[PDB]
Order: structure tokens, then C-alpha cells, then sequence
């Protein structure tokens, strides 16, 4: 969860609506196991 | 190389971009009670992780007609989390604190705040009555505000009869909106007894008072909050019994 | 690195100047903030393995590649069944393979042939590999089925499925499923570019199959091709496609009716 | 000591005041083709000055409703100067590139851009037709935009069916208008063949996509251009014949 | 020739017209030869 | 480590936050007259404290239609303090000077100033008359402005027939309101005689000319002053007699 600590203060003559881009990755101890099929694709057209 | 800092305690981390150097109160780091100064016999407990982390309180909007706020640190995080749960079951308590007050704004706002700790910050009653039956005394939510906090009525006299101008003898730090946006004070355990109850006695209190008013032109942002986080460094507890509320 | 990573005991810091949690992302680099420069950790030794996540263990799956029909009628029959060898026909192995730009590997094609309603009668088949430039057989009794200077496999339907090893046979140094260019020279049209993106160094001939007999065989076979990758090397990883495939040899998507990469939520301030 | 830089190649120089560190693609510098990996017999030419310099393209105004732009680098400077003239006469080609994208604004504007290279950046046709006779394919000015450039229609899917969110695996860099105003990516020669024609095959393509929109208050400047310069590092050419156009 | 690379962007409540001062000098290899009279002055009044 | 500086001379100190490096005129520090170059016989006096300090002049508001100002340094602080009192009683004089010109503004103002010293800065008369009886000559307050200062009429020709563009050969410094807000020039004693009268001969003169006009949006501050301080380094005096006025 992302919370407002103090505020978003801004001087005048300045837009008061910003944006935050969120990025994500893995660490050095990240490890995977048993492989399988993904669930992003189930149907397919005859190509 | 100095205006950046990352304070990591336990499973929490505080990153900043505009910071002054950390203030170490009276040149003493928080350390565990030595066996020479101790007086209890039962072995104290030391969680070292679950009670040693940055607890974030609520935020308070800093308006133009603001006077200030104050807290009581062994009372604010007294009901929230493992520190509070461990402090309700035990009778003795001893710990230091790491402080951090966030207040950011644009480069067009102006104003300055004064964050400082006051050991044994006793609240004064306001009135002109000398009779014992009508002499005004502060309430429990005024003496011990809790996790919310309390406001000032006469912040010029610190609501205690002591002038704010001389309050620079305490461990203090300024938040000047043209220089930085955070202030950090590390404070050790200051008491005349080795261990003490964390419910019937607040050791010290944080105070945030805007001496320079907040000013900005029409068109800028208008919500300026004050966020505070607290880290109970080197916590110890003793005298285990049933859990009390207050 | 036979295991993942170990964690050293950490502690707290109260000092100015050292900020490990302020990694600027404008530099194009990944944040190098570890656990020990953050919340207090313990000493754990990790014995979890990283062997399964390698490329050689990720591409050593067979999967389906092609389906070839063989009607073998009586009056409008064909006899043979050619099938150009390409793996961009079934979106599973294609989606798994198109997350890299340049690859190089060997193949282990396996041929599984069954009947229409399902039955295994002892009919002998003939699988032929016609390289590019060799003439394609026209007819079930054509001249090309002599298989002189041409590899072929003779197997029955009751036998176990055949399995041959195919080497790396591209004229270039590696394969590529993305060729941003043009195969020929001259002027290129603006209305319909049917020649854009045509991978030149990917054609690998045509696979052929017939039934070894004299007159005919009233049966409708249907063979399936399973290609296993081995000795594989990958370069220049590409992001995984998030749109449904629409064409055989052209990456396209529907301009309208776009699929989002994630599903929808009720509100942004709610994790459920 | 790091936010300043002067890139000098040949008779050109690029000075900057607000810069991040240079991005080196895949950790490989552009180098000349070694004799082990080569396959041609004729001796290649190496001008080393007239084709190794910063060629500046045109500028493009970045409005509020902008989607993005992309180029094809062995096609943009294919008709301009000694590099283009040397690339029209020869059949083989091999070189690396140094990139630099300028975008400056005031300290009151906000927005962020994403400049990155995509090897083998094949453009996808947009449509829902599976028949070979009506399947939409991009035109020549869409596949090879030239020295001008082309715009995006669906920059969320990179106009290729591949999501923009995962496009951070490529060699990339951000232009955040509160941090820097330029981005620099050095890229070596990436191909599965030693030499290749610089007319019928673009190796990779630059892409500029504003993910954070450009926003400013009424009264500030309104013309925000995007300028790009390209340096063909370590150029080689072979197979000399008559000059072709395309 | 001096060209606009990207643009002159400016925040609001800020003047959108700046000025650039151009200065010039010589290098270490700058050398001169045969001296003569200048052409900045041809006529003169009787002083 | 370089944009901050504290110049302390005598009982004065000048602190700054936005500064360039100090300019040392012609690579020569102000030093006392050596016995080889001297020609007088009487022993010179050296106060070393009361005449060696930062004297602050008045401030001048820099409007939009401003042309510039100039002073004469052995004449400005010629009536103010112990330096002036010591210079009125004596006949010979020799000293160097340390200069400092303050001009601060916000980060929204624009403009640039040129502060430089001109040895033997003779003021030219303005007119087209060649007859000796009507040839215009400057007055005493134009040649010697005093502690107040004088303005320019044609600052393009430096009010002397010499172009301002070539005035960069003198020891100069720029005040660019986006880079710094102060300029510092240290100048030694420049004369063709060892000692000279500090009343009938000004050695050199400071000049402040705004080449880039002051521009700002409606709503900001409108009072932009120019403050100047002068330190007479290494003062010497000789030929003691009665005090003269001018």
C-alpha cells in the first residue's frame, strides 16, 4: 500500500497533478521451479 | 553525498532527497542498560525486530492559521503493534527513539518549522485562579494525546510558561522549505531511573511549531501535511504480568 | 552459481551520507538495493537450485508444430502431402520462441500418424525431406520418391513414432523471427507490402509423405509433427507478445478491440 | 562531475548541463569486424572522419496529445552526407551508433519520455482481416520513415503487438523533465551476419514515447521540440558498385 | 549557423524571451602576416 | 566547495551562496611599494586596520530602462571614514582594492550585468562642436561622481568613444541572474608613478552596465538594487600636511 506521508505541496503557477511510474523486478535469491504452460493464451485461430 | 540518506531499521526504510545531517541528542547513542546501573532481578526481554522499526503516524494539514502540535512518545505508539502489545503486558520499559518529520513543498512556498524534543514536557494549565477547587488542569487527552496528537493554544509560551525563544537549548532541528524537507533527531533514554512504566510516565515529547508562516501565491497547491515516523531503538521490557489498558 | 543467493546478517544505521534506497531510474539502470542495506535481516544459507530456469531446460520441450492431412481418395485424390517446415503455425511454441531475436539450435522432429476415426493398421509410410531447390514430388508414384541423394524414413503405422535429428542448417550464423527489411531491391509499393518482414534465412524446404503401395488405399491419415529444441543459444531478448496472433507469417493485431495486459479492478485504492 | 559531458566525434561536439550517465548497450563497444568472423574477400573502406560525426535530424514539436515517434537508423542518414553517399555505392555495411536526444523545458513543466532502441523493430499491420488479399500491411514510408520519422497509432502496444510496459528489457533511458534534459545510448552492431545492406534492412530503431503527459500552467512556453543526433561509430563498407537510390 | 535543436520550453509566470550573447577569440595556432593600414578610418578632420 | 566564499578584511566579512571564482587583475596581487621603485624620502604610514576594510556604498535600483553606472575608486571613499581622513591630510597615496558587487533576484527574473575596471577611465564630452569656446566638457560631478555615482548617456560607446564590445580586455566579470548573484575583482595598484595624489587623480573606475535587460512576469518583486563594497588593500600614505577638501 502507498500512503501520503505529509502532502503534495506545489508553488503557484504550477500544475498540481503529477504521476508516479511503478516498476518491478526480482532479487538475487529469486528462484523458480516446475515448468508448465501459461494461462495467457487458451484459444487460437487457424493460421 | 550528505543531502541524501537511507535510514533502515528492521523491515522499514526511509529515503530522502533534501536533508541536513542527523542530530544526535546530547552526544549519546541509545544503548542497553548496563548491569551496574540496573536494579531489577528478572531477565529483560529484547525482541530486536518486531519492536524496532519505523512506525508512521497520521498526517496533519498545516494551514495558514496553524499554531503547532505535540506528542508523547512512549504514549503515541503504545496501542499500535508489537511494541504496544509488549508494553501493555510488562511493567518496566527502557528504549531510545529515532525521529523523522516529513514536510515537502514546491520551490514557491515559504515557511519554517521547529521540531525538537523536550524531556519531561509537562503541560501547564491556563487560567488565573489560585483556589485549589477551580485551578484549571489539563485533561488526559491533553497530557497524553495518544496516536493522534494535540494542538497548542499559546505556542509562544510552549503551553508551559516557558518561552519558545529559549527552546533552542533542547535537541532541535529546523525544517526550512527552501533548504530541506525533512528533519531527523536520534534521542537516547533520558530518565533518573533505569527502568520505568511506559504507561504512567512519558519521558519526553516531540513538538512541531511553525514560527515562519506558510505563504504561497494563488494557484499553487494548498494541502501541506506533516508526517512523522518513530523508531524505538534498543527496546527492553521487564516485569511480565497481565495486560493493562491504561 | 549452483544455488540462488545467501543473506548476510544486517543491522541498523544512524548516520548521514549513505542512501542505498534512492536509486535514480533516469539512468536506465536497475536499482541495486539489496536486503542488507535495508531492514535488518538474518543469516540464511540458500540451497534452492537454479538449474531448471536455464535456456537449455526451457526449450527442451516438444510441443506441436504442424498437422499434415492425407486424403488419398479415388477420383480426386492427390496421393502425396507436402508441408513447408515452419514453426509459426501454433501460438504456443511460437510465443515461447519469439521472446528472443536470434536463436541457434538443433531439432529432434518426431512424427505421429493416426487414422481418421482412430485405428492403427499396418500400412507402411514414407517420410521425405525435400531441401530447398530439390523438385517436389507430384503424385503418389512420382519419379522423386526414389530418394537417391535425399534422406527419407520408412516406417509403418503400428511401429513406434519415428524420430530424426536435424542439425542447424541456416545459411546465416543464427535464426531470426524478426527481419526489419526487404528481400529484394527496387521500388516498394505503399498500398500492400506483401514482401515486408519476409524472413529470407529461414526457409528449410518442404516435408513430404505418401503411402507405399500400388493402386490406392481407402484411408484418411493425419500426421502430427513434434519438434524438440536442443543445443540452443539465444540473443537479444524481446518482450513477450500480449496480443492474439492473427496471421501465419506476419505479426499483426486488431487496431480496434485491443486487449489490455492486465485485467480490470473496481478501484485503484483496493488490492482485491 | 557527472551531470556535465562533452561528446566529441570527428568535427562535432555535444555539450550538456543536465545529464545522466551514458548507456552502453549490452556492455559491448562498437568495434571493427575481426578477421575470424568476416566472410568477404574484398578490402573494406574506412573513412574514419567524414562518416563518423554527429548528424542532427529535424525537430518535432511535442504537444499534449502526442503519441510518439520512431526512426530506422541505417535509413535516416541514408541520403544525407558522406555516410549516405558511401552507403549508396557499396553493398555491404557495418557500423555502430551513438545516440543523443535533446528535450529541455523550464522547472515548471512536467512529463517524462522513454527513448530506447529495439533490434529488428518490425512494424505490425493494424486490422482484423485474415484473408491474404485484404490483410493490411504497412507502407514503405511507415516501415522506412526516412530522415523525417513516423508517428505511432497505438503506442501502448508499440505498434507491434508487444506491450510498452515490457519494453524496458531493451537498452533504454528516461528523459524526466525534473531530472535531466538529454539521454545518451551507445549501441554496437547487432546482426546475425557480419555485413549487411544498409538499404534493404534496418538493424534497429529508436523510439521516443511520452508516457507521462506534458503539462504546464497558462503563461509558460508552449513549443517543446524533440531533437535527435546520430553518430555512426566504426563504419565499414564493402562491395563497391554503382550508386543505387533504394 | 545556429539552429534550434529541441525548443525553448519555459514554465508559466516566466518571461518567454531570452537573449544569447556571442563572444569570439582566437586559438594557440592563430598567426598573422604582412602588416598594412586598416580600413576603419579614411577621412579625418583637421584637428 | 567553490560557489561559497567568506571574504574577511579587518573587521568586515562578506558571505555569499552563489558565486564564481574571484578575478585577480593581471595576475598581480596588491603589494607594498618596494624600496627600489620608491622615490620619496619621508617614511610612509600604514594603518593596516582602520583603512583596510569593506566600505559599503549606497544601493541603486535597476529598472528596465537602465543604462548603467560608474564610479571612481580613489574618489568614492575619499570623504567617508579613516581612509578618507588619512587621504585628506597626506599628499602621496598607494593602495590596491578588493571589489564586490551584489545583485540577487529570484529564479524567475532574467538579465545579465557586466562589472569591470577601466584604468584611466577618462570621460568624453558629448557634442559636435570643434571650436575651443563651445566644445563640451564634463563637469566635476561627471568626472568625479563621489560616493553617489554617475549614470551613462551612451553606454554602447562607454561614454568615451570606445565600444563596449571590446571592453572584455579589461579585468571583468559577469553577473548572470541564472548563475550567480555576486562578482568579485581584486585589483592591484596600476600607475606610471610610485605614489600619487588620491584627490586630483583617479587611477581607475568601476562600471556596471546591464547588457541583457531585466525582465520578469507581472506579480514578482520589482525592486532590484545594485550594492557595491570596496576594500582598500595595502594602503600607504605620505607627505603629511594640512587637510584639504578637494
Amino acid at each position: 500500500t502507498l500512503w501520503y506521508q505529509t502532502n503534495y505541496v506545489v508553488p503557484p503557477e504550477t500544475p498540481g497533478e503529477a504521476y508516479i511510474i511503478a516498476m518491478g523486478a526480482a532479487q538475487d535469491n529469486f528462484t523458480l521451479k516446475i515448468c508448465k504452460d501459461t494461462d495467457e493464451v487458451t484459444q487460437q485461430a487457424v493460421l | 553525498s550528505d543531502r541524501v540518506a537511507q535510514l533502515t531499521v528492521g523491515n522499514s526504510s526511509i529515503t530522502t532527497q533534501e536533508a541536513a545531517n542527523i542530530v544526535l541528542a546530547y552526544g549519546e547513542w541509545p544503548e542497553y542498560c548496563p548491569d551496574t546501573d540496573a536494579t531489577a532481578v528478572d531477565k529483560p526481554t529484547r525482541p530486536d525486530v518486531s519492536v524496532n522499526r519505523f512506525y508512521t503516524l497520521d498526517s496533519k494539514m498545516w494551514q495558514e492559521n496553524s499554531t503547532g502540535w505535540y506528542w508523547k512518545f512512549p504514549d503515541v505508539l503504545n496501542k499500535t503493534g508489537v511494541f504496544g502489545q509488549n508494553a501493555q503486558f510488562h511493567y518496566l520499559y527502557r528504549s531510545g527513539f529515532c525521529l523523522h518529520v516529513q514536510c515537502n513543498a514546491s520551490k514557491f512556498h515559504q515557511g519554517a518549522l521547529l521540531v525538537a524534543v523536550i524531556p519531561e514536557f509537562v503541560i501547564a494549565g491556563r487560567g488565573s485562579n489560585t483556589k485549589p477547587n477551580e485551578a484549571p488542569h489539563p485533561g488526559f487527552t491533553t497530557t497524553f494525546p495518544g496516536t493522534t496528537g494535540a494542538t497548542f493554544h499559546d505556542p509562544y509560551v510552549l503551553d508551559s510558561g516557558v518561552p519558545l525563544s529559549q527552546a533552542l537549548i533542547y535537541p532541535h532541528q529546523w525544517i526550512n522549505l527552501r533548504t530541506n524537507n525533512c528533519a531527523t533527531v536520534i534521542v537516547p533514554y533520558i530518565n533518573a531511573v533505569p527502568f520505568d512504566s511506559a504507561i504512567n510516565h512519558s519521558n519526553f515529547g516531540l513538538i512541531v511549531i511553525p514560527v515562519s508562516p506558510l505563504k504561497y501565491s494563488s494557484g499553487a497547491t494548498t494541502a501541506i501535511p506533516i508526517t512523522i515516523t518513530i523508531a524505538p531503538l534498543n527496546s527492553e521490557f521487564g516485569g511480565l504480568r497481565q495486560a493493562v489498558s491504561q | 552459481a549452483e544455488s540462488a543467493a545467501n543473506t548476510t546478517p544486517s543491522s541498523h544505521r544512524l548516520e548521514t551520507g549513505r542512501v542505498p534506497a534512492l536509486q535514480a531510474a533516469e539512468t536506465g539502470a536497475t536499482s541495486n538495493a539489496t536486503d542488507e542495506n535495508m531492514i535488518e535481516t538474518r543469516c540464511v544459507v540458500n540451497r534452492n537450485g537454479v538449474l531448471e530456469t536455464t535456456i537449455n531446460h526451457f526449450f527442451s520441450r516438444s510441443g506441436l508444430v504442424g498437422v499434415v492431412n492425407l486424403t488419398d481418395g479415388g477420383t480426386d485424390t492427390t496421393g502425396y502431402a507436402t508441408w513447408d517446415i515452419d514453426i509459426m503455425g501454433f501460438v504456443q511454441l511460437r510465443r515461447k520462441c519469439e521472446m528472443f531475436t536470434y536463436m541457434r539450435f538443433n531439432a529432434e522432429f518426431t512424427f505421429v500418424t493416426t487414422t481418421k476415426n482412430g485405428e492403427a493398421r499396418p500400412y507402411m509410410l514414407q517420410y521425405m525431406y525435400v531441401p530447398p531447390g530439390a523438385p517436389k514430388p507430384t503424385g503418389r508414384d512420382a519419379f522423386q520418391w526414389q530418394t537417391a541423394t535425399n534422406p527419407s524414413v520408412f516406417v509403418k503405422l503400428t511401429d513406434p513414432p519415428a524420430q530424426v535429428s536435424v542439425p542447424f542448417m541456416s545459411p546465416a550464423s543464427a535464426y531470426q523471427w524478426f527481419y526489419d527489411g526487404y528481400p529484394t531491391f527496387g521500388q516498394h509499393p505503399e498500398t500492400s507490402n506483401t514482401t515486408y518482414g519476409l524472413c529470407p534465412n529461414n526457409m528449410m524446404g518442404t516435408f513430404a509423405v505418401r503411402v507405399v503401395s500400388r493402386e490406392a488405399s481407402q484411408l484418411k491419415l493425419q500426421t502430427r509433427v513434434y519438434m524438440k529444441l536442443k543445443h540452443v543459444r539465444a540473443w537479444v531478448p524481446r518482450p513477450i507478445r500480449s496480443q492474439p496472433y492473427l496471421l501465419k507469417n506476419f505479426p499483426n493485431y486488431d487496431s480496434s478491440k485491443i486487449t489490455n495486459s492486465a485485467r480490470d479492478r473496481s478501484s485503484i485504492k483496493q488490492a482485491n
